[PDB]
């Protein structure tokens, strides 16, 4: 049989590869490049909703110095204690950064005062740091501009003898991690591109089907990276280093796959002395919807990750599910067009023998004793959580960025005189109806100050009552400015600025939240300002909201992808419990995946798994995991006839050697995404490539075969089989 | 087709035999080439072929071409 769509692309091979030839040049013509598109196109860093989204905003806009929660810092470091030189660079700088109202919101300049230089002079007395209020959201477009704005400033500006100046903070950590993932984007692709060609070249021996292979997949990675480019310049989505980083990964690892199924059937095709032309059409009746389903699994697994709560998930489903569909398209268009017009000169005929002994014998013994090969599976693939009771996950974007980058540059700075909790301050603000500049209430502020500083794991506090920070007159000059730094002009509303003792990034630190909370209530419930508001916001406050929203919308992506892959899984292939099979046994190895993450990053190399890598990678995990079952399943109902156990058999011997170096190929693709800057990302790609070496070694050859020959005919249920 | 044409089909597929080369005479461990597990795929493949099953106990008894002729023209009936 020829279906009607293989006729099309068999007799419009030649055009198709031009169409498609001249969609790339457009592209990547008059299309900002997507590494481009992100920068200007970025997305904020928390959720609108966030309490400490929310509060940041309040405190700036009560104490009127800013809208956005985004805020960098100054340092000034020397090699001798800060004289009065340091002082004339530092005021002039002040000046500079306050006359550039369209980035530095406003500038929290303390050390130029005495009544409060000491808060913030290390205890070295070497250095010192100055808070700056910047204009945009973190991570924004305008964020960026503003950090490099404020950056250029203090670079251009002449320091005294051996003084130096560094610039951090959350927003310029984010600005220079987005450069940073950019910048290694053409060292992933080379990387990826180097080991595939080699890894392709042993499996094929022959050049010209690599060289082919390769550039087919290059027309569909500069397709789906142009057709997401051209979203994206035209503001229909928000982007991340993150979503660039993923899609472009996917892209060459789900579209070479899709290249290795084609020329592996068609090779196959070959073996049995089945001439060019029914060689092709068996290509296409055999992966024409195996390769659709498989995109359509991936495109709609990662668009679940749009139900996510954190804008790092949410902004990563449309880019990637679009890039998907799009890398898909060409693979079903471009592939068969090109594997056509290829074999009109034979370049993709078979090198070697394609034997088949090796993994019948292996389905012979999975198929006749399957309850065996199937308990054995499942303990090895349960087994990994094991490592669940110890894992521990990580919030510090500083130790999953380059040492070098100028944010870390400026933080180790500020590490080298400060305890490291100074440079990420928390700040608790309270809002009543009073004027609370009265002595009477100052009080409530002694009795909450020395509260708050009740709190395990706080070090500082920092009020009108404490200048310095520590325990030590409405008239005195001096009193003035401290007076209208800590308390809004109106009077309604003070805040207190509180730092840990180690990170607040640190779990230790999120728990502090919750305490500095109900101990700020305790001090004030039986006080006149018993009915006022509380706020909080900084690093800590972040991350605790962050820890909360990271927990369900990583349900919410696994649990909407199983739904989502079991609904396609069903549509292709019509039986129920095949189709439960598919993406069940690929949720039973996430914990195989999830035990040998978290052993390799946690403990072998001591480096805790960031909390973006597990939403990240399960959602891949699923999707092309069960994937490489649907090519497994969708082969047994083709087999099935000469027998159900005696299709599982052939099938294995046929898609063995198929999926086992499709199933590298994606497996190292996603592990040379390690070569990045953003260990972050290299962590997503080293998770989700041990997870496919499982499943295609394990889930794919013992588990699922050994499950079609224990139900029988059920598996097929509402088919009707024989 | 005939039931010793498709049993004969059967075992020269899985032993890579052509059909004028597989002989009723022939044993399969002795003479085509075959091991302690292809005999089990031979099995399990005729059990699907003919829609019959080939006990365990039984399943040593077939160590000829014709055994197998002999069991399957005595079960299918
Ligand atoms: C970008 C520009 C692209 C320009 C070109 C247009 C696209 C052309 C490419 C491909 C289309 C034609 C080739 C694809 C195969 C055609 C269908 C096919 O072969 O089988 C259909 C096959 C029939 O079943 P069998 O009988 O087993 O098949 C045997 C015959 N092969 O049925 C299927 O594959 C079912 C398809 C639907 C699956 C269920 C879909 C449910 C929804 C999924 C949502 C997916 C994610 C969405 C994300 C949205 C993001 C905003």
């Amino acid at each position: 049989e020829k279906p009607f769509i293989a006729r099309m692309i068999h007799a419009f091979a030649v055009p198709i590869i031009l169409g498609w030839l001249a969609v790339c040049v457009v592209v990547t013509v008059f299309v900002p490049s997507l590494e481009a598109v992100g920068q200007e196109r970025s997305v904020s860093l928390s959720p609108k909703d966030a309490p400490s989204f929310e509060a940041m905003g309040r405190i700036g806009m009560v104490f009127k110095e800013g809208d956005s929660d985004s805020f960098a810092m100054v340092i000034i470091e020397g090699n001798q204690p800060l004289g009065d030189a340091a002082h004339k660079y530092y005021d002039g700088l002040v000046a500079q950064l306050r006359a550039d109202k369209k980035h530095v919101q406003s500038v929290q300049d303390l050390w130029g005062d005495p009544l409060t230089a000491a808060g913030v002079q290390s205890n070295d007395g070497k250095a010192a740091y100055v808070q700056l209020s910047l204009a945009g959201n973190q991570g924004t477009p305008l964020a960026n501009e503003s950090v490099e704005a404020v950056r250029s400033i203090v670079e251009s500006t002449p320091a005294p003898p051996g003084i130096k100046a560094y610039v951090t903070g959350p927003s310029a950590l984010a600005a220079d991690m987005h450069h940073s993932g950019d910048r290694s984007m053409a060292r992933i692709t080379m990387v990826t591109v180097a080991v595939i060609f080699i890894m392709l070249l042993l499996v094929y021996r022959s050049i010209i089907t690599v060289v082919l292979l390769l550039i087919t997949v290059g027309v569909e990675l500069t397709a789906a990276r142009g057709v997401v480019a051209v979203l994206g310049h035209s503001g229909a989505i928000g982007l991340t280093t993150f979503a660039v980083s993923l899609l472009t990964s996917l892209a060459i690892a789900a579209g070479t796959d899709y290249g290795i199924f084609i020329i592996g059937r068609y090779q196959e095709a070959r073996q049995a002395g089945e001439d060019k032309e029914a060689a092709y059409y068996t290509m296409y009746r055999g992966t024409a919807h195996v390769i659709l389903g498989s995109g359509l699994t991936i495109a709609g697994a990662t668009f679940c990750l749009s139900f996510a709560r954190m804008p790092y998930f949410q902004t990563l489903g449309i880019p990637c599910a679009v890039g998907m569909l799009v890398a898909v398209a060409v693979a079903l268009t471009l592939g068969p067009a090109v594997l056509h017009v290829g074999s009109r000169f034979g370049l993709f005929d078979p090198k070697r023998l394609l034997k088949v002994r090796g993994w019948r014998r292996v389905g012979t013994v999975v198929v006749r004793w399957p309850l065996p090969v199937l308990v054995a599976t499942c303990a090895i693939a349960l087994v990994g959580l094991l490592a669940l009771p110890g894992y521990k996950t990580s919030y510090n974007d500083r130790d999953y960025l380059p040492d070098f980058i100028p944010a870390n540059q400026g933080y180790a700075a500020a590490d080298r005189h400060f305890s490291q909790a100074r440079m990420k301050p928390e700040i608790l603000m309270i809002e009543s109806d009073h004027d609370m500049r009265n002595p009477a209430d100052f009080l409530v502020l002694d009795k909450l100050a020395k509260g708050i500083f009740r709190v395990p794991g706080i070090s500082r506090v920092q009020a009108i009552t404490r200048p310095e920070g520590t325990t030590m007159v409405f008239k005195n000059k001096d009193f003035q400015r401290a007076m209208k730094s800590f308390l809004s002009s109106d009077g309604h509303a003070a805040r207190f600025i509180i730092l840990h003792r180690g990170d607040p990034q640190s779990p230790e630190g999120i728990k502090s939240i919750d305490a500095i909370r109900t101990a700020a209530e305790e001090s004030l419930k039986g006080t006149p300002l018993e009915d006022a508001k509380i706020y909080l916001a900084g690093t800590a406050a972040v991350f605790h909201d962050i820890s909360e929203g990271a927990q369900w919308d990583l349900l919410i992506a696994a649990i909407s992808s199983l739904c989502l892959i079991f609904i396609i899984m069903l549509i292709i292939t019509r039986a129920f419990i095949a189709a439960a099979v598919i993406v069940g046994t690929v949720a039973l190895s996430l914990g195989a995946s999830f035990g040998l993450s978290v052993l390799l990053w946690q403990h072998i190399l001591a480096i805790h798994l960031h909390w973006l890598v597990l939403a990240m990678s399960v959602i891949v995990l699923l999707a092309v995991g069960s994937d490489y079952n649907l090519l497994l399943v969708s082969r047994f109902k083709q087999e099935i006839g000469a027998g159900l156990k005696t299709g599982i058999i052939r099938s294995m011997g046929g898609t063995g050697k198929v999926v086992t170096n499709a199933g590298l190929v994606f497996a190292v693709t996603m592990a040379s995404m390690a070569v990045s800057d953003l260990r972050v990302i290299g962590q997503v790609g080293t998770t989700i490539g041990l997870g496919l070496l499982f499943d295609t070694l394990i889930v794919r050859s013992f588990m699922t075969p050994s499950i079609a020959a224990l139900l029988g005919r059920w598996f097929w249920w509402p088919l009707r089989v024989r | 087709s005939t039931i010793e044409e498709r049993v004969k089909k059967i075992i020269g597929e899985q032993l890579g035999v052509k059909q004028e080369e597989v002989t009723n005479n022939a044993s399969f461990v002795e003479d085509l080439g075959a091991d302690s597990l292809d005999t089990v795929e031979l099995v399990m493949a005729l059990e699907e072929e003919f829609d019959t099953e080939i006990p365990d106990e039984e399943a040593e008894k077939i160590t000829t071409v014709q055994a197998a002729i002999d069991y399957i023209n005595g079960h299918q009936a």
